[PDB]
């Protein structure tokens, strides 16, 4: 006769269990939206990272001309100096061949 | 009512382990994050370190190019002085005491070469020097080409000849070597 007892208590139940399923459902959709985040924000850390990657290549880069072109204008001048020296002989042995 | 506490407490149970699958499976969520997120940025961290030391290798190999060719520019400047002094050498011999004498060692050195021989050239720099072997042998000396001496025989033939110029580009040529080490020894 009561019917509505056991056919109204078989609703709340079944809305509790209904609402059970989305709250927990969200916190997925919560952390689905977190994996997201940690992986855009991951993105920006490499992208920070390549900018180090280039500006100390730059800096680097920069500063080894300097070494090597300062070694340039030592060890070509260094050149000709050896010549200097020893340089009338040169010709001396030039103008002997040809002489003849 | 007893009898439904236990579907209560039974649903109610049910409840508590929806949401501890959910947790779970949301921590696994959050986990495949930090490992795929650490997982890429290590494979960005080594593009990157490759996109470093081969740029310093390409840049180090530019250093060098640039200290080679530097060397070489300077001994291009050395060379060269030491062919215009054989020059200005060869240039400032006919203003020098030493020149006549000269004359018909390459005129006589030439006539062996030419063994019929009619006449021979030279410059008023030179030939009227040409009275030795002038009185001597054919005693044609007539032309004009001022450095060297040159021959014609066998009546007219190939007319061969010995420039004073084309020695330096032969034995310049040729021993460009012990020069070189005589130099940068």
């Amino acid at each position: 006769g009561l019917i509505k007892s056991l056919a109204e208590k078989e609703k709340q139940l079944l809305e509790r269990l209904e609402a059970a399923k989305k709250e927990a459902e969200e916190r997925v959709k919560r952390a689905e939206a977190e994996a997201k985040a940690l992986l855009e924000e991951a993105e920006a850390k490499a992208k920070a990272l390549e900018a180090q990657y280039r500006e100390r290549e730059r800096a680097e880069t920069e500063a080894l001309l300097a070494r090597y072109r300062e070694r340039a204008e030592a060890e070509a001048k260094a050149v000709r100096e050896k010549a200097m020296a020893r340089l009338d002989e040169a010709v001396a042995l030039v103008l002997k061949e040809v002489l003849p | 009512s007893k009898l439904e506490a236990i579907l209560s407490q039974e649903v109610e149970a049910e409840i508590q382990a929806l949401l501890q699958e959910a947790e779970a499976k949301a921590e696994a969520v959050k986990r495949e994050a930090e490992e795929k997120a650490k997982a890429l940025l290590q494979a960005r961290e080594r593009a990157l370190e490759a996109q470093y030391r081969a740029a310093l290798r390409r840049a180090e190999s530019a250093g060098e190019l640039l200290v080679a060719t530097a060397r070489t520019q300077a001994r291009g400047e050395v060379l060269e002085e030491v062919r215009r002094r054989v020059r200005e050498a060869l240039e400032a011999l006919p203003q020098k005491p030493e020149w006549p004498e000269v004359v018909r060692k390459l005129a006589l050195e030439a006539l062996e070469a030419l063994p019929g021989a009619k006449a021979l050239v030279a410059n008023p720099e030179d030939l009227p020097h040409l009275e030795a072997m002038a009185r001597e042998r054919g005693v044609e000396l007539q032309a004009e080409p001022r450095l060297g001496v040159r021959a014609v025989g066998a009546e007219g033939k190939t007319q061969v000849e010995n420039s004073l110029l084309a020695r330096m580009d032969r034995a310049w040529d040729a021993m460009s070597s012990k020069v070189a080490q005589a130099l940068w020894g």
